[PDB]
């Protein structure tokens, strides 16, 4: 509407806490005034308590809920507010307001919600969840907190609850959270914890906030608590899970008001109790002086004060508050200076009482001066610059009573309970330096002063005399009478409350500004006295709800935010966009116009001059001023501080410098205003400078950086770096620092020395010894790097951090935290930087960073990488990093030209049968597939196609396979694909193609052998992942089938430089090898990306330049528009906000209306993503545009679906695809996209391989994603981003595709160059080499060192060695080089294999496979692996101790996506029936651990938690296989057995239960109960029943005694015959050949059933010979059966002992099936 | 005419603060670089300055005491009378207004070895005509000592402060200059015997086609203008490959801090 921009100045209350609502004020009823000269006296008698009307009892403990009474451990009754409080505080969760004169037992009504919090996570066990919540408690001063925290942790001790403070420090503190159940913690720390917006935060545990003394809603402090609950009252209808508000509240007007912004109930959560609930009655006084002249109201004030002390000395303690520390000590002097005048010493200390003693003698030994000079007397000073062990001394002779007069500060007030029976506050006025002048004392302050009169069981009354000026009399009056009224301060923080909102995406626009303001305190208030807020009683009757001023209000805000730059403000649209300079100010807690001022200051060239004048011109210090008294002692220190200051002393801001200057000096400064106002400065540019510097590190400028990560650390350990980085050891004395600055040497130099030479430098030498110590403990890392050539514009750079100084947590702590820089040549630019954290497990080890640079050609010299502490001054290594000697691989080929052919008929295959495959679904093949069809179909030749994603080159590999079917009848084509979602799409649709059209097989391997044997031999088409291939084609010389294939075709070979490389590039190598090996050669066709280095992949693989189609991206069929745009938020969260509107935009712009794709990082960001495209669209042009179907035909769809925010998307035309989604949700999704139903769909990014939908758009929602292994995020494998872009990509719809990335702008130029230009890909297999060679070594292709470097001729890493030495570690391409660094993989390769035990070297030349490598090969698994197998295990290892010992097998570190799941398998872990030592979550091994318990135990489900048990059952039965051929070589009977059980465990999914009948398909524990209640606990004894027996046993559907016959058809019912030859002819040392047969019986062609196993599987057997109680393991054969096997088993005999054995014949699939016979044998 | 009645007190006012102010400001004048062109005839070789290092060498001055730096470099390849400057090397020293102390060792690093040596290039509060006759014995007595230094291949390249700016003008010594500068003793502003026909002016340009680059002193720095006390013609020092810090850095001046601390 036509709004109005507001002075917000004029509207705020400028008093704060001292403003008076109330025009009136009634004492109570026996008040009375009295004149006396120069001052007037107010006296309030105490209240009498309400007599115990409403027959209310103290309730006993005993009569509290039973897991309540541990927390009132050693009381017998709550007190009267607890007892009528106890009902709606622990038998509720009703939001609470409780009002009390302080004192009354609102903390202890706080620890009852507390209690019922508790209560909620109480298990049978007894113990408390105590990972499944957290509990805030907001209080207004930290030195209460830190009580609370001491109070609270022990009355809760006995449950096992943490509680504790938020401490400064930021990433050692989250550490702490995370075991910390109940943070106790300041508005302001809770305020700027939830303004971080992180997912992985804590927060989302809170179950419950108390806000103690919510009465701060009247100071200036107000606007905080409104901010807090106003996020979190939003935040539980953001995500509805609930959190309860208590409110503890002074008696004061509005506390009805106040519950309304609680969200209380009044008439269920409300409770006022009056003043005359005060514990202890309280008789007032207020004294309020006229006297205007300095000398005299100063003179007066001490004349009141001993008079009201003499009414009480020797009768009552009188605890005196005044206002300063210093003023402690000068009033407790005044004071008893005119005692002694007065010979009235006397009256506070009797003579004859040992009191007087205690007092000379502590007196005596203490070290302050003042309490000295005063304890003699009585007199005691205590205020925060004291000892901790003299404020505990006045603390402990105060409570015996010992002082009579004790002068205080405040922090006395709240950090202490010290109650006196009288409380003086002897004048209320108190220098506020962020008001710049003389204040009145806060009403929470004043509340907690009076609050400790009358102790509670020494006093029958206290006795408060408040000092005022006259004037003030009716405010005070008003405070302390319950009529006061609690005002909003808001406006006061409007645009600065308003900024958070939107920094935390919270708040998009104005209407959602005006929603959050309905929240606010302010707007209650504003409701019910609206002309207090400038609004007039017909403005209200004109807008009711005050819509149009609160959109006033937040109009002027925002365009104040927009003004200073931290918001974008669109006045027409209402819209908000957050900046990074917004996000600071919030994150940083710094107001507004002082980031407009250092946005308008800061530049690159800034000196440490105009850094410090900066810090001195931010609007904190905005009403600072320069007084004339100070100017003198300004003067001395303008004129001698180390930094100059340019601007004259009459300026605030060069006080404000000096200040600073002299801090960080450690001065001390006289004028009292001075002393203050330093500590208001240096108190905040602690973290203003933290701000300054993130700005100018984002921005890149490398020396103000440097100048101000300096000046933070200089401000944190006040000391300049020109000083001995020595002192910054507190442990070490200040007298040897100082002899080491005056003996000015440079620090280095004592790296040096022996711990001799240094006390011989520093002319002392005892010290020697110590100072080597704190040298050598001094934070110092070592630095190397690889340079690692990616293009001639691109270096992939490599950092070996090695530390370089002993660890000690005395001094170190946990961990170091560090920059890493890459400056430029003139150290001006960042190119790069990052956080390092040394950690202190890792203390000693290497750490390995690698990161992108950009160069350029004529190269520069060189660049610099700094490490520089976080913390430590004089802390830093640099490393220039020189290059006169890098090697620039050479600038890539042109690509090859496409060549405008005409477009190819599919007659062109002249072939009815194959021309059936296309002809219906488009009448030509595309330019780049009738490039490269002469070379595919009418040749042999290996072929390489390289082109975009999208340009069709699975259609060349079907060339490829077509003329191979015309060739050969019964043609083996290979086809590997590195991603098995892409193996299963290829195999959907080649099955179509050449299995239900051609007639010819199409097998995809499962990665079984035994089955992928079958396959491969009766398949003509047989699609493989690498890994799957590897393993069959290692045993290629016994298996024909593997070099009688005709084609090999290989796609995604660019992948070859990506993570799972390796495997791709030994199978192509291998592959060419053989084809070498048999002289009829394999043809090879491979298919890729766009390459630049092309050519060498083809000289790889033997393709030659006519055949080798090198196409550049600008050749895709359908054009691509891609689009790169940049975001300047180096902050996630807030970055993937300001990318929500661009992406709507983009949408709109590149395709209002056809199918757009967009990919966001997490599975949570799907479904947000969704919701704000709706959101978006719904306040736009257009409405449900998105939509293109009716409602009627979306409703069965909706139907199957459990996610009910996806059917709301759905509706609305946006779906969603992620990890979480049942697989035909997914379908559902899917359909709906292709059928053109709905137009969005918002995809996770792991979800980029296997989508079978396509788009017109495709948006990329910023390219990183935290992994929660490493805690940190991580940039997309460039592969994936390729595979996104290929989404674009319509050819029979689109006349182009469209693609925007959105990413940190710090990435735009990396994805510039490597989508516009082919990508340059590398080999790493020489990181990946042990388990290959070990292989070869098994199958004897490698018999020696030579064998292994001809080995590597084969591969793609040595070819791309000579073309790119550096990247691979070498200085040169000459023969030599190459030979020797060949020499040195194969070296370090096999010494690591012989070392595991795996292979064997004789004669330092030849190798030979062992034991281990040998069961290494043949079950695929990782040499580590096996080898920490032979170490963990023992020849009587648990089934147990096998659990784990396969759980922390190499395969295995794949889950990260909740720590939290595992905090919850903390409790899972008790449950599981096996015991091990520690719970250590974030470890994927873990996962493994506890996600195999849950399958054994059949143990609840999960979505995506589900898809990582089975990836883990893909691998169980070969490393228990493993196992079990370990303990069967080393001969050890016992644990092989166990572990061949284990295999049926896993497989059939139970424990050891003796009941197998688990295994039968629909049957439950009381089909078992029943079923061993009539005699059957086998499957043989149900199978053996009569039918109509069973049918009654067991309660039965049709279909489901069908499948369970079905199992008992395929259930093993094997007849075993055992044979001894020469039984009685057979001497010791010589042959014992035993022969079994094996008959099955029944039938059998059926896998094994196993429903809850995921792969299909053949039954295995093993046949053992045994001796038991020896567990000696004699004889083993692993056989597979079909109705008849025979076997034999060999022996040599031990003895001729002639004794018995037993025989064992084991499943590794059924349970139960094991038979077991006896058999003795005679030797001889 | 007041004694004690009309009393007013000193207060101090050190010179080296508002320096350090107006050094801030340096780096204004390095987008206002001006070589002097008055050179003719293409006669001798043509120096070649990166812009980078020379920027670098103007912010890490002060406007009123001298500093100066080594100048390595080489000829491009088939361009033997073009010597390109590669290195600029900041070495242990002190200076006024008129001439720069330097220790007798010639910088000595292993990554200089490849480079030869052309001269040196010193700051100066303002223009002159001539080269100054501190220069021209300076130039002389460091040949006279190193042998490396060729007469005909060393140069010294002024770096003038105009307000506003800097001029750049590079000479080079002739056999009567270095006769005459390495015999002098006087060091004041006319000498004895100097003449105008002991040196010569060559040619210069400024470049950004490519980048020089610095070394520094390993375990100091360079500025001892601070410290004269700790400076000696005699000092050795290490050099590090690393770019200088600014004249009024903290590191050049620890004593301001300490003994701030200390006050
Ligand atoms: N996770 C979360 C929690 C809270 S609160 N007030 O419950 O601590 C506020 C905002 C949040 O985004
Ligand atoms: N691997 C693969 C490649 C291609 S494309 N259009 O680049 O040739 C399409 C589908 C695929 O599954
Ligand atoms: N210029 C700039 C850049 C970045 S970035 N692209 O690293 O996130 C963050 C903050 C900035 O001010
Ligand atoms: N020599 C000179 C040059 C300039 S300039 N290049 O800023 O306009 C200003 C004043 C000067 O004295």
């Amino acid at each position: 509407a036509p709004r109005q921009v507001l002075d917000l100045e004029d509207l705020v209350f400028t008093q704060g806490s001292h403003f008076m609502a109330n025009k009136r004020c009634q004492l109570p009823d026996g008040s009375f005034r009295r004149q006396r000269k120069g001052y007037e006296e107010v006296h309030v008698p105490a209240l009498k308590p309400k007599p115990f009307g409403s027959e209310e009892q103290l309730l006993p403990v005993e009569k509290l809920p039973k897991y309540a009474q541990a927390g009132f451990e050693g009381f017998k009754t709550l007190n009267r507010i607890q007892s009528k409080l106890y009902r709606a505080a622990l038998e509720t969760d009703e939001n609470l307001l409780l009002c009390a004169p302080t004192g009354a037992g609102k903390t202890n009504v706080a620890l009852m919600c507390m209690l019922r919090e508790i209560g909620k996570h109480i298990n049978m066990d007894g113990t408390i969840n105590v990972d499944d919540f957290k509990i805030i408690y907001i209080a207004p001063m930290r030195s209460l907190v830190q009580e609370m925290v001491g109070s609270f942790g022990k009355r809760l001790a006995t449950y096992g609850i943490t509680v504790a403070e938020l401490t400064g420090d930021h990433q050692l503190c989250k550490e702490e959270i995370s075991a910390t159940q109940i943070i106790v913690c300041t508005p302001e720390k809770w305020d700027i914890i939830t303004r971080k917006g992180g997912e992985r935060t804590y927060t989302q545990l809170v179950r419950l906030i108390i806000l103690d003394e919510i009465h701060l809603l009247h100071d200036d402090r107000g606007p905080v608590l409104e901010a807090l609950v106003a996020r979190a009252i939003r935040n539980i209808e953001m995500t509805q899970e609930d959190v309860r508000l208590i409110g503890l509240s002074a008696t004061l007007p509005n506390y009805e008001d106040v519950a309304t912004f609680l969200r209380v109930d009044p008439a269920k959560g409300l409770f006022y109790f009056d003043n005359s609930f005060r514990p202890v009655p309280l008789e007032q006084t207020y004294v309020g002086i006229t006297e205007k002249k300095a000398i005299k109201r100063f003179q007066i004030m001490n004349e009141i004060v001993y008079e009201k002390i003499m009414e009480h000395a020797g009768k009552n303690q009188v605890l005196v508050f005044v206002h300063s520390r210093k003023e402690t000590g000068k009033t407790a002097r005044a004071i008893r200076d005119m005692c002694l005048e007065k010979d009235t010493l006397g009256l506070f200390l009797r003579e004859g009482s040992a009191s007087t003693e205690v007092l000379r003698t502590e007196a005596e030994q203490c070290k302050n001066l003042e309490l000295k000079d005063l304890l003699p007397y009585g007199f005691a000073i205590h205020h925060a610059g004291m000892t901790r062990v003299d404020r505990t001394l006045v603390e402990d002779l105060f409570a015996d009573k010992h002082i009579q007069v004790l002068v205080s500060t405040a922090t006395l007030a709240w950090g202490v309970n010290l109650p006196a029976h009288t409380v003086i506050i002897k004048g209320t006025q108190v220098y506020s330096p962020e008001k710049g002048r003389w204040t009145e004392l806060g009403a929470l302050d004043i509340l907690q002063m009076l609050g400790r009169a009358g102790r509670p069981q020494y006093d029958t009354k206290g006795e408060g005399i408040l000092i005022t000026s006259h004037g003030e009399l009716q405010y005070y009056l008003s405070l302390l009478n319950q009529q006061l009224p609690i005002e909003s301060q808001m406006v006061s923080k409007l645009p600065d409350m308003l900024n958070a909102e939107i920094v935390l995406g919270n708040v998009q626009n104005a209407k959602d500004a005006v929603n959050w303001l309905g929240y606010a305190y302010l707007y209650i208030r504003m409701l019910r006295s609206p002309t207090l807020y400038g609004i007039s009683h017909d403005d209200l009757k004109g807008d009711p709800l005050l819509d149009q001023r609160r959109l006033d209000l937040v109009h002027t805000a925002a365009l104040m935010l927009d003004k200073n730059n931290l918001v974008k403000y669109d006045k027409k649209t209402g819209n908000f966009q957050v900046t990074e300079l917004g996000r600071i100010a919030s994150h940083y807690y710094i107001t507004n116009d002082t980031v407009q001022t250092y946005n308008q200051l800061l530049k690159p060239t800034l000196s440490e001059i105009e850094l410090f004048r900066v810090f001195s011109l931010s609007s904190e210090f905005k009403n600072i001023t320069v007084r004339e008294e100070e100017k003198l002692e300004l003067q001395k220190l303008l004129e001698r501080v180390p930094i100059p200051v340019k601007e004259s002393i009459e300026e605030p801001s060069a006080k404000i410098n000096v200040l600073l200057q002299a801090f960080i000096s450690q001065l001390k400064l006289e004028g009292f205003a001075l002393m203050a106002d330093m500590v208001y400065v240096t108190q905040s540019a602690g973290r203003l400078m933290r701000a300054i510097f993130e700005i100018v590190l984002n921005r890149g400028w490398a020396q103000l950086t440097d100048k101000t990560l300096n000046l933070c650390k200089m401000i944190d350990k006040r000391m300049w770096q020109s000083m001995c980085p020595l002192r910054q050891f507190r442990k070490l004395p200040e007298e040897v620092v100082k002899k080491i600055e005056k003996k000015n040497f440079p620090f280095e130099r004592l790296y040096d020395l022996n711990h001799n030479e240094i006390g011989e430098l520093i002319r002392m030498p005892k010290m020697g010894k110590t100072i080597h110590k704190y040298v050598h403990l001094f934070p110092k890392l070592e630095l190397s790097v690889h340079l690692q050539p990616i293009t001639r514009s691109t270096l992939k750079v490599e950092l070996t951090i090695t530390p370089d100084f002993q660890w000690d947590e005395k001094v170190h702590g946990s961990s170091e935290a560090f920059w890493i820089l890459v400056e430029d040549v003139d150290s001006e630019v960042i190119l790069h930087h990052e956080y390092f954290l040394l950690k202190a497990k890792y203390a000693q080890d290497e750490h390995l960073i690698t990161f992108f640079v950009p160069v350029f050609e004529p190269l520069p010299p060189q660049y610099f990488i700094r490490v520089v502490s976080d913390r430590w001054l004089s802390c830093e290594t640099q490393l220039p990093v020189s290059f006169r000697h890098l090697i620039l691989p050479e600038k890539y080929p042109p690509p090859t030209e496409l060549l405008d052919l005409q477009p190819l008929p599919v007659s062109a295959l002249r072939n009815s049968a194959f021309e059936s495959l296309y002809q219906d679904k488009f009448p030509f093949f595309n330019p780049i597939q009738t490039q490269v069809f002469n070379t595919v179909y009418n040749s042999d030749d290996n072929v390489f196609v390289g082109a975009p994603t999208g340009s069709g080159k699975t259609i060349c590999a079907e060339f490829a396979i077509l003329r191979m079917l015309l060739q050969s009848s019964e043609g083996r084509c290979v086809y590997i694909t590195p991603m098995e979602a892409l193996a299963e799409q290829v195999y959907m649709d080649w099955y179509e193609k050449f299995q239900d059209r051609l007639n010819k097989k199409v097998v995809l391997l499962t990665g079984e052998t035994s089955t992928d044997l079958k396959l491969l031999g009766k398949g003509n088409i047989i699609i493989s992942t690498p890994e799957k291939w590897d393993i069959l084609s290692r045993r290629w010389k016994q298996r024909k089938n593997v070099q009688n294939i005709n084609l090999f075709v290989v796609d995604e070979v660019h992948l070859i430089g990506g993570e799972n490389g390796p495997v791709l590039e030994v199978i192509c190598s291998r592959m060419r090898y053989i084809s070498s090996q048999i002289e009829r050669p394999i043809r090879i066709v491979a298919l890729s990306s766009s390459l630049s280095n092309a050519k060498d992949v083809a000289h790889w693989l033997g393709c030659s330049a006519t055949s080798t189609f090198n196409f550049h991206p600008n050749v895709r069929p359908v054009p691509l528009e891609l689009h790169i745009q940049g975001f300047n938020i180096s902050h996630t969260q807030t970055r993937l906000l300001s990318m929500a509107k661009p992406v709507y935009h983009a949408i709109t712009k590149h395709s209002p209306k056809k199918p757009v794709i967009v990919f966001v990082p997490s599975r949570k960001q799907t479904r947000l993503t969704a919701i704000d495209i709706l959101t978006t669209c719904a306040a736009d042009i257009q409405r449900q545009r998105f939509l293109h179907c009716t409602e009627k035909d979306l409703i069965p769809y909706l139907e199957k679906l459990s996610d009910s925010t996806l059917k709301e998307t759905l509706l609305n035309g946006v779906g969603y695809l992620h990890e979480g989604l049942s697989p035909m949700e997914r379908r559902l999704v899917e359909q709906l996209f292709s059928s053109g139903a709905i137009q969005v769909v918002v995809a996770s990014r792991s979800l980029c391989w296997g989508m079978n939908v396509a788009a017109h758009l495709v948006i990329i929602m910023d390219t990183q994603y935290y992994n929660g292994k490493i805690h940190a995020y991580v940039d997309y494998p460039i592969y994936d981003v390729l595979q996104m872009v290929g989404h674009a990509n319509r050819p029979l719809q689109d006349d182009e595709g469209r693609c925007v990335i959105m990413c940190q702008g710090s990435k735009k130029d990396f994805f510039k160059k490597f989508l516009y230009e082919p990508l340059p890909v590398e080999s790493h297999l020489d990181h990946c080499m042990h388990d290959h060679f070990n292989a070869e070594i098994v199958t004897k292709t490698i018999e020696n060192k030579q064998d292994a470097v001809d080995y590597l001729t084969w591969t793609f890493l040595y070819r791309r060695m000579t073309q790119n030495p550096n990247y691979y570690n070498l200085q040169g391409i000459s023969h030599r080089h190459l030979s020797d660094h060949l020499s040195e993989l194969v070296e370090q390769t096999l010494s690591d294999l012989e070392q595991s035990k795996c292979i064997s070297i004789e004669d330092e030349m030849d190798v030979a496979p062992l034991n281990l490598g040998m069961i290494a090969a043949y079950y695929y698994i990782n040499y580590t692996t096996i080898e920490l197998f032979s170490m963990s295990l023992n020849a009587k290892t648990k089934v147990r101790g096998l659990i784990e010992i396969i759980s922390n097998a190499a395969e295995y570190e794949n889950i990260p996506i909740r720590h939290h799941e595992d905090n919850l398998l903390r409790q899972l872990a008790q449950k599981v029936p096996h015991k091990l030592n520690n719970p250590k979550f974030n470890d994927p091994h873990v996962k493994t651990n506890l996600l195999l318990q849950a399958h054994l135990s059949r143990m609840q489900l999960s979505a995506e938690l589900q898809s990582d048990t089975e990836e883990i059952l893909s691998k169980a039965i070969r490393l228990i296989q493993a196992c079990v051929d370990v303990l069967s070589s080393n001969g050890w009977l016992s644990p092989a057995l166990a572990a061949m059980e284990l295999a049926q465990m896993v497989t059939q999914a139970m424990w050891s239960k003796d009941s197998y009948l688990k295994q039968l398909p629909h049957f439950t524990s009381e089909h078992i109960k029943r079923c061993t209640d009539k005699g059957v606990e086998s499957v043989f004894d149900i199978m053996e029943m009569e039918d109509e027996e069973r049918n009654a046993l067991l309660q039965l559907t049709d279909s489901q005694i069908a499948d369970v016959a079905r199992f008992c058809n395929r259930y093993p019912n094997i007849e075993l015959s055992y044979e001894v030859v020469d039984k009685d002819s057979i001497r010791s040392g010589g042959p014992v050949v035993v022969l079994v047969q094996l008959e099955r019986e029944e039938e059998v062609t059926g896998p094994v059933i196993a429903p809850l196993f995921p792969q299909k599987r053949e039954e295995g057997w093993w046949v053992v010979i045994g001796d038991a109680k020896s567990n000696s393991l004699i004889s083993i054969k692993r056989l597979t059966l079909q109705q008849k096997a025979k076997v034999k088993l060999d022996f040599v005999a031990p003895a001729t002992g002639a004794h018995n054995y037993t025989l064992y014949f084991m499943s590794d699939a059924y349970m139960g099936c094991d038979q077991e016979y006896k058999f003795s044998v005679d030797v001889k | 005419g007041p004694l004690g009645s009309m009393t007013q007190t000193f207060s101090s006012k050190t010179e080296w603060r508002v320096r350090a102010i107006s050094a801030a400001n340096l780096h204004l004048r390095t987008n206002h670089i001006y070589v002097s062109s008055d050179d003719i005839k293409e006669t001798g070789y043509t120096y070649i300055l990166p812009k980078n290092v020379l920027k670098k060498f103007i912010c890490i001055s002060d406007l009123r005491a001298q500093i100066a730096g080594y100048l390595y470099g080489v000829s491009p390849p088939d361009n033997p009378q073009v010597k390109e400057i590669r290195c600029i090397v900041m070495v242990p020293q002190w200076g006024t207004h008129q001439t720069v102390h330097l220790p007798g060792q010639l910088p000595q690093h292993e990554y200089l070895k490849e480079m030869e040596p052309l001269g040196w290039i010193h700051t100066q509060p303002n223009e002159s005509p001539q080269l100054s006759p501190q220069d021209v014995t300076t130039h002389a007595k460091i040949m006279a000592d190193n042998p490396s230094w060729d007469g005909e291949k060393t140069i010294i390249i002024t770096c003038s402060f105009t307000p506003g700016s800097c001029t750049l003008t590079a000479y080079k010594l002739t056999p009567s200059g270095y006769e005459w500068g390495r015999q002098n003793t006087d060091k004041g502003n006319n000498p004895k015997g100097y003449l105008p026909s002991h040196y010569e002016r060559v040619q210069m340009l400024l470049s950004d086609r490519f980048l020089g680059f610095f070394m520094v002193p390993a375990q100091s720095s360079w500025n001892y203008n601070f410290m004269g006390v700790r400076h000696d013609p005699n000092m050795k020092y290490e050099l590090q490959l690393a770019n200088p810090k600014e004249f009024y850095h903290e590191v050049h001046r620890p004593s301001h801090f300490l003994n701030f601390a200390l006050l």
